[PDB]
């Protein structure tokens, strides 16, 4: 409703809501630790990129 | 109206009254506020003996809230 402001009032109206749906799953795409495997043939990556 | 269901009849509407307060109160505990904005305060029924001319007695009237 509309406030007067000659009295000091609730500015009540009503509105209940619902749900709580998932809307998104991020990726956290920040680098991780590296591991030595002293295999030859396998590589890991600084920065950003993708082997394709 | 007959005057024994004149003194049963108010004694209903004196009781109905009372009983709508109470369910007033029971409902309105825990109201923030009123419409203008002031506390809701709890409300009670006065009941008085009816018949002021004749006989001190006869049916029960609830007036003044």
């Amino acid at each position: 409703g509309a406030q007067s402001s000659e009295q000091t009032t609730l500015p009540s109206g009503l509105q209940i809501g619902t749900g709580v749906r998932p809307v998104a799953t991020e990726r956290l795409h920040s680098q991780g630790n590296l591991s030595q495997t002293n295999n030859s043939k396998d590589v890991a990556i600084k920065g950003q990129g993708f082997f394709q | 109206l007959l005057n024994i269901f004149d003194i049963a009849g108010s004694a209903l509407a004196a009781q109905s009254k009372r009983l709508n307060v109470a369910a007033s109160n029971l409902a309105n505990a825990d109201s923030v506020t009123g419409p203008d904005g002031q506390p809701y305060r709890a409300k009670q029924v006065v009941f008085q003996v009816d018949a002021a001319p004749g006989q001190a007695t006869g049916g029960v009237k609830v007036a003044s809230v």
